[PDB]
Order: C-alpha cells, then sequence, then structure tokens
C-alpha cells in the first residue's frame, strides 16, 4: 500500500523531501529502534 | 470509586488554565489517541470549555 | 437568606473576589456590555 510521512518535528520547505525515517520523538527522550510511550513510527 | 457506564462523566471545567503537557508526561495513563492537537499537546491553543 | 432565588441550572464562572470596607459613599458603578 501506498505510504504517508505524517509526522516531522519541522515544516517542509517549498521543493523538499523526507527519505530518512528514524522513529519521530513525541518527546520523551529515548526512542532508538522503540516506539516506547511517545515515540511513534513517523510512516503510516 | 465509580462514574457508571450507562451515564457518562461530562463535568464543565472551564475559567481554568492547566498543562496538558503535566498529564502527557506523566506515563500513569495507558494509551492517547488524541483526536485535537497534532503535534503534542494543547498548551498552544485556547478554547471555550 | 437567599429569597432571591430557588432554582439552580448549570451555572458556569463562578466569581467571588471582592474584599469590602451626610451620605458621604456614593457607590458609582457603570455596567457595560460590548
Amino acid at each position: 500500500n501506498y505510504l504517508y510521512r505524517l509526522f516531522r518535528k519541522s515544516n517542509l520547505k517549498p521543493f523538499e523531501r523526507d527519505i530518512s525515517t528514524e522513529i519521530y520523538q513525541a518527546g520523551s527522550t529515548p526512542c532508538n529502534g522503540v516506539e516506547g510511550f511517545n515515540c511513534y513510527f513517523p510512516l503510516q | 470509586r465509580f462514574a457508571s457506564v450507562y451515564a457518562w462523566n461530562r463535568k464543565r471545567i472551564s475559567n481554568c488554565v492547566a498543562d496538558y503537557s503535566v498529564l502527557y508526561n506523566s506515563a500513569s495513563f495507558s494509551t492517547f489517541k488524541c483526536y485535537g492537537v497534532s503535534p503534542t499537546k494543547l498548551n498552544d491553543l485556547c478554547f471555550t470549555n | 437568606e437567599f429569597r432571591v432565588y430557588s432554582s439552580a441550572n448549570n451555572c458556569t464562572f463562578e466569581y467571588v473576589s471582592q474584599p469590602f470596607l451626610n451620605f458621604k459613599n456614593l457607590r458609582e458603578f457603570v455596567f457595560k456590555n460590548i
């Protein structure tokens, strides 16, 4: 299925891209390969 | 103790300022499926009641 | 007493602030709703 980048720390600049996804952090602190509590996968 | 399952808790709390991030940071709750705020918390917006 | 009123709706925004003190005192008040 097609994918969406529905999580970013900042806003996208015009004619830019974001291909590298490293567990979007909601603000807990640790998100190294873990979706625990705050951290969620940016791609849905 | 209780709030009933057939009835609902619709307490009208308003005219106050509180930090939603205070409850967000606490891990006592089970899960977060918030619909209002996109990024993290409601502390950047104001509402009615 | 409370002879003024007998019922009570969902009154929101309850407020209690002011500590109180010839004709002398005037007690001039202006109520404006804008």
